[PDB]
């Protein structure tokens, strides 16, 4: 019944969501060296 | 309810102005 | 502003800042309007 | 007609309207100033 | 081309252009992607109703109106066609304009 | 002139849904015409004309 | 003047009715921009402007 | 409190947290990103 | 608990009822003040529902579980068009095998916005706080305060008195 505001509404599902619980799910977005 | 707040407001103040009004034929 | 200027970041202050904005931000509707802690500065003054 | 004026840290967004319609406008904005400074609507804290 | 105009508005506010035709393409494109965002911004506020529920929208309209009727504000009337400052108001208005 | 203006007789249909949205949303007749179906000009001057 | 006025109804949210009333004063006489009408008033509440 | 209990609404941000980090979207218009970039250079 | 339809009341009893619930939160000094100006069945429905819990129905519970009949009158005009444009849509719009590419769906996450999926409840509302209490708005409307007297006076000025020759 609670309203989602627009800054809080996610259209997509998380990956964990998509890929299952037995993949290593990396997000790589800066570097390490 | 304002305006029926804004009614009883204007009555009490006829009320103090017709007391007010009684004592001075009082006083007299 | 240079330091011994600027804000002491003393445990106490620092909550009492942060517990300022948390309840004026809880004072306010998400609906119509936040309070982003990134445009927020609370600057204590104390024995400190 | 809606555009973006360039502050190059920024983006200031112009809102272009019809004339006629911008007289108006005009005069509402002048008379609602002019009757609300003298009834009183605004409690001095809000500024400019 | 959204990464395209990520890196130029950055390089932009920075300071490391003096082009003409980079800041007029920047900011057409720009203006571009903040459309898109705020006509889907809109489409979303009709689909998922007023996101102030009834409850807000009845203090805030309570709050508001005891208020006004602390302070005995007189509400402002429709200008009359008999208004004294008529010709003031419309001279300023078109001084401004 | 655009074709997909319905300049026809107003059903009873649509009269309805036009008299719930000006009781929803008072004014605002920008975004009462696309879900009633006519222009904002053509929902003002009925509503007016009701 | 349309957001001069919502932004007095936030104001109203963020100080309340009571701090407000005490803030602004009385509508036939209005305190000055930062004064209060006496000490009593001012420091009864942790907001003082 | 006394001094907090005056006004109409609590606890409005009761349930909010900071940002989803481990949230990578294949959308560059709906990403974190984005959002965050439109909100800083459009006012 | 978030399936359940409203019951489609008639009009004036949804704003009877729903006048009631507001005025019992908002303004509780109504039914009194009444009385010194001249000196339905739903309701009790509402009331008799928790009447072990004293605590009085909100304005969100009332409209979650009551509706009027233009609300639902409005609800099944706007599910037809929605499912007649259904069917116009659609109308609208050894051995081996051949080639197979991927999946179409006609609503897009690049051309229309997508769907949704992603304790979630907050904002308590003080009704009190909504008002001024008349015994409030008379503190403050009493001057008080120490008066600091004048800098000078008809002779004596910061205290002094001018002094005169005699």
């Amino acid at each position: 019944n609670a309203v989602v505001l627009h800054e809080d509404k996610q259209y997509y599902p998380s990956a964990e969501e998509v890929y299952g619980s037995n993949v290593d799910i990396m997000v790589q977005e800066q570097d390490t060296q | 309810e304002v305006r029926y707040r804004a009614i009883m407001r204007q009555k009490m103040a006829e009320k103090e102005k017709q007391e007010k009004e009684q004592r001075l034929f009082m006083l007299a | 502003w240079p330091r011994d200027a600027r804000m002491r970041l003393m445990k106490h202050d620092v909550n009492l800042g942060r517990a300022v904005f948390w309840e004026i931000r809880n004072r306010l509707p998400r609906s119509l309007t936040t309070l982003e802690w990134e445009d927020t500065f609370p600057s204590v003054y104390s024995k400190d | 007609g809606i555009e973006f004026m360039d502050m190059y840290s920024h983006l200031i967004p112009v809102y272009s309207v019809d004339p006629m319609e911008k007289i108006c406008d005009a005069y509402l904005d002048q008379y609602l100033w002019f009757e609300a400074d003298r009834r009183h609507l605004f409690p001095s804290w809000v500024k400019p | 081309w959204t990464s395209v105009a990520h890196f130029n508005r950055e390089r932009i506010r920075r300071g490391a252009t003096v082009d003409k035709t980079v800041a007029k393409k920047n900011l057409g494109r720009l203006t571009r992607l903040w459309l898109k965002a705020e006509q889907e911004r809109q489409h979303n506020y009709l689909k998922d109703g007023p996101y102030v529920t009834a409850d807000e929208a009845v203090a805030i309209y309570t709050t508001f109106v005891h208020w006004l009727e602390s302070r005995r504000f007189q509400p402002i009337p429709f200008p009359p066609l008999s208004y004294k400052h008529d010709t003031k108001l419309l001279v300023l208005a078109l001084e401004r304009l | 002139i655009d074709p997909s203006i319905k300049k026809t007789e107003w059903s009873r249909e649509e009269d309805e849904k036009l008299l719930h949205l000006a009781k929803l949303l008072p004014t605002q007749w920008r975004t009462i015409a696309p879900i009633v179906g006519r222009t904002a000009t053509q929902c003002l001057e009925r509503y007016q004309k009701l | 003047f349309i957001w001069q006025f919502y932004g007095l109804v936030l104001d109203l949210l963020i100080l309340g009715l009571q701090r407000a009333t005490e803030i602004a004063g009385p509508a036939d006489a209005p305190n000055d921009f930062l004064h209060f009408k006496d000490q009593a008033t001012e420091t009864s509440h942790p907001i003082r402007l | 409190r006394r001094w907090d209990e005056d006004v109409v609404f609590r606890n409005t941000h009761k349930g909010v947290d900071d940002t989803p980090r481990p949230g990578f979207v294949n959308d560059m218009l709906r990403s974190e990103f984005h959002k965050k970039f439109l909100a800083r250079f459009v006012d | 608990q978030t399936y359940k339809k409203p019951i489609p009341l008639e009009e004036d009893d949804y704003i009877e009822g729903l006048s009631y619930i507001i005025q019992q939160q908002y303004f509780p000094d109504l039914p009194k003040l009444k009385a010194e100006v001249v000196l339905l069945a739903i309701h009790e429905i509402t009331k008799a529902q928790l009447d072990g819990e004293n605590k009085p129905i909100s304005v969100a519970s009332y409209q979650n579980k009551f509706t009027s009949e233009d609300n639902a009158s409005f609800g099944e005009l706007m599910e037809d068009e929605s499912r007649l444009r259904a069917e116009q849509h659609k109308r609208r719009f050894e051995k081996d095998k051949s080639i197979k590419t991927w999946n179409y769906q006609p609503k897009n996450a690049l051309m229309y916005t997508p769907e949704t999926n992603h304790k979630k409840q907050s904002t308590e509302i003080q009704a009190d706080a909504t008002g001024l209490s008349q015994s409030f708005l008379e503190a403050a409307n009493q001057p008080s305060t120490d008066p600091i007297v004048p800098p000078s006076v008809n002779a004596s000025v910061n205290g002094y008195p001018l002094v005169d020759v005699n």
